[PDB]
């Protein structure tokens, strides 16, 4: 008879009506992305359109009661989540162009072509042709031509775009009782009425910045030595001092330094520990490939697959009459439905990718007790940290000794190890200084703090203090450089890394703490560990229900951000870094004397 | 530690003549000039015992049990030392153990590992079993002991008592007579169908003296003993050894005048034990039930009442495609020959994960509000995979379950309500609005999921007992007539026993069995033939 | 003994043998923990 109990009758018919129009939204989306045709199409948007409003209709009829009144805190965060307007505060109007505003961002990036001036009888788009010459080609004007009319042409064409986008963002998140669109995504990390586990949306931003004046010292060693590493390569056009130029970073936008491997090997005439000759020797086809997997991940105790993913799932390409689509995607497909739809090939990185969708599955049925709006991750972290830590121990070499990749006569060096952490450092350590700025300078353009003339200007000057980065030329206001990528057009969050990358190696710590490892982080490894499937069980079967801060203490014993992981885990390669830097000159100028 | 011993020498068993050797005092009461007649465990006289000689022969073999054994041993310097027994001489069952060393005698009752050749070693050394865990029964007391060593004992297990007896006399077996004395008593209480003998071996690598013990079989039959004025009993009589000991024991005399006298009649004794019903007729209709080519919801379970026939469980235990056959409160095995006054079927569909939730004592959406099962249920549950049949590549939204109630539904009860749930203050007015949603939910099924959440028909077999005749009976076994030999019968419940032959009398077609002057059943028609 | 030998959450130190092959003796003790079988197919070790 009170009001609490009308929440309890709420939800749980909420869950499960979902979960009927989930399925069939995810299907028709799998069924889409299985085999692309114009029905599939049309399935897909019918479905979407089904289960938006779903959502919106039931969105309508969820936001009359207070919930200042209901104390069970798994209900009472389920109601805050529905309740939340999204694009339904403002008019339909203003919703209508917000959307559209959305949409041509899309469309412009996904028909984004640059092609060269005089040669337009055919002309080259950028994730099929001007990915590949953007890493492996070694011309310091070509990849200037690409980085420079790709930014030109994309930021004449988005400009005017993002301007409207920041300012109907920014209205929709005050409309909502918000300071700004910032604070909307800092709102996911939101948790009340928890004592001792509290957190608050302003407290992010502060403990990013105490996160990262440990990560600058780690970055400008590493920052130090890959500009003396392009210093070879590109003798003259890099100074000793200055930032390095902004498109050498080996990727348009700088996010990964994967590419500078063979650009920064330390130690090129030892072979890498890549064991993919073996995988074709022995005829490891996909289906062995994911069984070696289910072998590893129940030695480490958590549960096998199903009869379902096996014979739903595609683990190897169609063909040519069957077209699909190959982005490795774990897909959740509600009521006890976990497919890998994944183009599998048989090499060492698909190897890891296939242990990465697969733990992103086996996080999806770990909280498949829990109500169908709590089958989330407790935040946007969780749930691709849990599967970057198992990607971490499928890479070790006593992993692939174990499951015989790897042959068991061959000697892990320390150069290996040295040039192992290296590329680590590349994906992890390299993209901080970029997930931060980024995520920062959005912060304040919702927030209003930057000059709304002044956006290039402000973007430019932290890059070289935060990444160490340096523009080739002054860009004005007509160009915008921000919104090229990929997260930033399409209203994608950005924390989620710099978070997942603090919970990566704070779980891997806790995992090997746990087996009782007796060695260093990066040669650490989770086979074969009863209590470590255990204690991984325990966030992972919580989901939404708990607040994050709750799952981390259950984990690293901490309920805030933690940097000590991430630099145990470098800290062999950290102190290498120190030794042959006595050369170099570590940190770097916000002068432009480079160029 | 076992050490085996590979010179022995193989030889058949050789028998010789019991004579009227193996007689014991049967009771504890003094007796005197009275010829008194016992019926109780015997060995018979002039009956086969086995041999055993030892010198390289090594004798310690395994032999049964059966009702009883008398064990002698024709000896000189007492190299036999004790006894084994048990089913199966290891420590997977409970195990018996009897020594007698130099100084006295040990009985253990624990559960050893008994070695391949259990044996003794003066006496320097023990070899007999490598380890004894859970032990039960201990006991020590005062040592037992040309040939010129004479032993004889009896073994009996009665009622968990380990009676035992014995007899030495200063000297093949000797023609004489001599009785035997009680020695001990054991409530051992376990069961024993094999027994084994220990051996203390001489070393001079082991030499082996002249040694010879005899093992026979007691067995049920009736002795008449005499007593002298000394109260020693000093003669017997076998009742059922020759038709002259049978008229012996008949007078109650040791000598038989001339005459002709009556003792007992001749029985020709029976041999089976023939059962008969009627014909497997009337079976009860649970095709319908797992047959079905529909199933109902799992909040409107379809219920189905069974009776007025006979019920074979069997035929469903039978089905290996029904992976999930947990019953509770009452055996599968005894679901035959038990009897209901009704038995309610009660079919539903419902996922792979709730299936635990069909059990009494259990929680959960199912349990709570679709489908409760009292505590002290009696019945069993069946569940199999029916994802080729409830499942739908574009869903199967034909099953629908029940979510929400102000309570947990009471035991074998179904709710059906399609009235929108009320909860709190504001009432909801039959509005699917904020806090007011639908009382039921769809199951919507897919062939494109995994065990654990694939649709599964359950049925629940609801088992009770009322005051009305239980007419739900299970199928009643009949063997094969045996005829022209005396046999055990039960007709529809007409139990006696005799001969049954071939009749060629004509009995009228209502006419069951008949009887004869005497007011006696001799006559009988069988069920399964008339 | 409601008050020694019940347990709230549920005591469980008592077991009862609810399967055997046939019935014992009076005053007779069984305590083989043998998986009893029912049906033709031998157990094998396996409580399927
Ligand atoms: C190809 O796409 C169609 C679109 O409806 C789909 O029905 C079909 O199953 C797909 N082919 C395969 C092999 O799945
Ligand atoms: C509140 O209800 C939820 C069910 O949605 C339950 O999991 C939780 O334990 C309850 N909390 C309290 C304090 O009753
Ligand atoms: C969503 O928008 C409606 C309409 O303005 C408003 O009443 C409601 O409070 C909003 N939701 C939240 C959580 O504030
Ligand atoms: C997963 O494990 C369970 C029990 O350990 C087993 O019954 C099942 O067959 C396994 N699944 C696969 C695909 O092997
Ligand atoms: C690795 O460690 C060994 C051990 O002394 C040392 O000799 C070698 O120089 C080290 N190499 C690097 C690259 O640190
Ligand atoms: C871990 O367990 C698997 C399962 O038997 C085994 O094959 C493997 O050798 C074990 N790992 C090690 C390092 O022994
Ligand atoms: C001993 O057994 C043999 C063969 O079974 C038989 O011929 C003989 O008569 C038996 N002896 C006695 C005394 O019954
Ligand atoms: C009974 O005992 C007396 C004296 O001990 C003895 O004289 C007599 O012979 C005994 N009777 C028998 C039948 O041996």
């Amino acid at each position: 008879s009170t009001i609490e109990e009308q929440a309890k009758t709420f939800l749980d018919k909420f869950n499960h009506e979902a979960e009927d129009l989930f399925y069939q939204s995810s299907l028709a989306s799998w069924n889409y992305n299985t085999n692309i045709t114009e029905e599939n199409v049309q399935n897909m948007n019918n479905a979407g359109d089904k289960w938006s409003a779903f959502l919106k209709e039931q969105s309508t009829l969820a936001q009359m009661y207070p919930l200042q009144e209901i104390q069970n805190l798994t209900v009472k965060l389920q109601l805050q989540a529905l309740q939340q307007n999204g694009s339904s505060v403002l008019s339909e109007d203003k919703s209508k162009r917000l959307n559209t505003i959305l949409n041509t961002m899309s469309t412009i990036y996904s028909t984004g072509k640059v092609c060269n001036p005089d040669n337009p009888q055919e002309c080259l788009l950028l994730e099929p042709g001007l990915n590949e010459i953007m890493a492996n080609s070694l011309d310091y004007n070509e990849r200037l031509w690409a980085w420079e009319s790709w930014r030109s042409e994309v930021g004449k064409q988005l400009r005017p775009l993002y301007e409207e986008y920041v300012v109907l963002k920014n209205e929709m998140a005050r409309a909502n009782h918000y300071e700004d669109y910032g604070d909307y995504w800092r709102g996911d990390y939101e948790v009340n009425g928890v004592d001792g586990y509290d957190y608050s949306r302003g407290q992010l931003i502060e403990d990013v910045e105490h996160t990262f004046e440990e990560i600058k010292p780690l970055y400008e060693h590493l920052h130090a030595y890959v500009r003396a590493k392009l210093m070879n390569a590109y003798p003259s056009y890099i100074s000793p001092i200055g930032c390095l130029p902004a498109h050498l970073l080996g990727d348009m936008w700088g996010r990964f330094w994967t590419n500078l491997y063979s650009l920064t090997v330390p130690f090129g005439q030892k072979p890498n520990i890549d064991v993919t000759d073996a995988m074709v020797d022995q005829a490891w086809d996909a289906q062995r490939i994911f069984k070696e997997a289910e072998k590893f991940f129940v030695s480490v105790g958590l549960p096998n697959m199903t009869q379902g993913f096996w014979e739903n799932s595609m683990l190897t390409d169609p063909g040519n009459v069957q077209k699909a689509v190959c982005h490795p995607t774990a897909w959740d497909l509600g009521k006890g439905d976990f497919r890998i739809l994944m183009c599998t090939k048989v090499t060492m990185d698909d190897f890891l990718t296939a242990h990465h969708e697969m733990g992103h599955i086996q996080y999806d049925m770990a909280y498949a007790a829990q109500p169908f709006l709590l089958r989330n991750g407790a935040n946007e972290g969780f749930h691709e940290a849990v599967g970057e830590i198992m990607s971490l121990s499928a890479a070790t070499p006593k992993h692939l000794k174990s499951i015989g990749l790897l042959s068991p006569d061959f000697q892990e060096d320390n150069e290996t190890e040295i040039n192992f952490l290296l590329k680590q450092a590349l994906t992890i350590v390299g993209t901080l200084p970029f997930t931060y700025m980024l995520e920062k300078w959005r912060w304040m353009v919702f927030k209003g703090e930057i000059p709304k003339d002044q956006w290039m200007k402000k973007w430019w000057e932290m890059k070289r203090e935060i990444v160490g980065v340096v523009e080739p030329v002054p860009h004005d206001e007509t160009y915008c450089d921000p919104a090229s990528l990929f997260h930033v057009s399409n209203d994608y969050s950005f924390i989620r890394y710099y978070t997942r990358t603090l919970y990566q190696f704070q779980f891997q710590e806790a995992l090997c703490q746990a087996a009782k490892h007796e060695g260093p982080l990066h040669k650490c490894d989770i086979s074969n560990s009863t209590e470590a499937g255990q204690k991984l069980f325990n966030m992972l079967r919580l989901g939404k229900s708990e607040p994050w801060t709750l799952a981390l203490e259950n984990v690293v014993g901490a309920k805030n951000m933690n940097v000590r992981p991430l630099l145990n885990y470098f800290e062999p390669l950290f102190t290498w870094l120190k030794d042959q830097n006595k050369n170099s000159f570590v940190g770097w100028s916000t002068d432009w004397s480079p160029y | 530690q076992c050490v085996n011993l590979t010179t022995r020498t193989q030889l058949p068993p050789a028998y010789t003549n019991s004579f009227t050797r193996g007689v014991y005092y049967p009771d504890k009461v003094f007796r005197s000039s009275v010829l008194h007649s016992t019926q109780d465990l015997f060995l018979p006289f002039f009956s086969n015992v086995t041999w055993f000689h030892v010198i390289k022969r090594f004798d310690n073999p395994v032999l049964p049990f059966n009702d009883g054994v008398y064990f002698a041993s024709i000896e000189k310097s007492n190299i036999i030392r004790g006894w084994i027994f048990g089913t199966t001489l290891d420590s997977k069952t409970q195990s018996l153990l009897i020594v007698n060393n130099a100084t006295n005698v040990v009985i253990k009752v624990c559960e050893f590992q008994f070695c391949n050749d259990p044996f003794l070693d003066m006496e320097s050394e023990f070899r007999v079993y490598s380890s004894a865990n859970n032990c039960t029964f201990e006991y020590v007391s005062q040592p037992f002991l040309n040939f010129k060593n004479l032993r004889e004992f009896v073994f009996k297990n009665i009622d968990g008592y380990f009676k035992i007896y014995s007899k030495h006399t200063p000297i093949d077996l000797p023609q004489g007579f001599s009785a035997l004395e009680p020695l001990v008593d054991l409530p051992i209480g376990i069961n024993i169908t094999r027994f084994q003998t220990l051996l203390a071996l001489h070393r001079s690598g082991w030499t082996a003296g002249a040694a010879a013990y005899y093992v026979g079989y007691l067995q049920p039959r009736t002795f008449l003993l005499k007593y002298n004025e000394n109260g020693t009993i000093t003669d017997a009589v076998d009742c059922a050894l020759d038709p002259l000991s049978e008229t012996k024991c008949t007078l109650k005399s040791f000598t038989v005048e001339k005459g002709i006298y009556q003792t007992s009649n001749f029985r020709v004794q029976p041999t089976e034990s023939i059962v008969r019903f009627p014909n497997i007729t009337n079976l009860c209709p649970f095709d319908e039930v797992f047959n079905a080519t529909r199933f109902a919801s799992v909040y409107a379970w379809n219920r189905k009442r069974i009776s007025n026939c006979v019920a074979d469980y069997s035929v469903l235990y039978n089905l290996a495609p029904f992976f999930t056959f947990k019953c509770y409160g009452v055996s599968p095995t005894k679901l035959n020959d038990l009897c209901f006054t009704n038995v309610y079927a009660d079919s539903f569909v419902i996922r792979g994960d709730e299936v635990r939730q069909i059990a009494p004592g259990q929680t959960g959406n199912i349990a709570d509000y679709n489908y409760k099962l009292p505590d002290d249920f009696t019945g069993c549950v069946i569940a199999w995979n029916s994802n080729k049949l409830d499942s739908k590549v574009s869903g199967n939204y034909n099953y629908l379950y029940r979510l929400f109630r102000k309570s947990n539904l009471k035991p074998f009860e179904r709710d059906i309500s399609t009235e929108i749930y009320q909860a709190g203050n504001k009432p909801c007015n039959g509005v699917a609005g904020f806090n007011c949603y639908f009382p039921l939910r769809s199951y919507s099924f897919r062939p494109t999921y995994g065990v654990g959440h694939q649709p599964y028909r359950v049925v629940v077999l609801s088992f009770e007992l009322l005051h009305a005749p239980a007419t739900v009976c299970g199928p009643k076994k009949s063997t094969n007539l045996v005829k022209n030999k005396c046999v055990n019968f039960n007709f529809n419940g007409l139990k006696g026993t005799g001969v049954l032959t071939e009749s060629n009398k004509k009995f009228l077609p209502f006419q069951q069995f008949g009887r004869d002057i005497a007011d006696t059943t001799d006559a009988v028609r069988d069920p399964q033939t008339l």
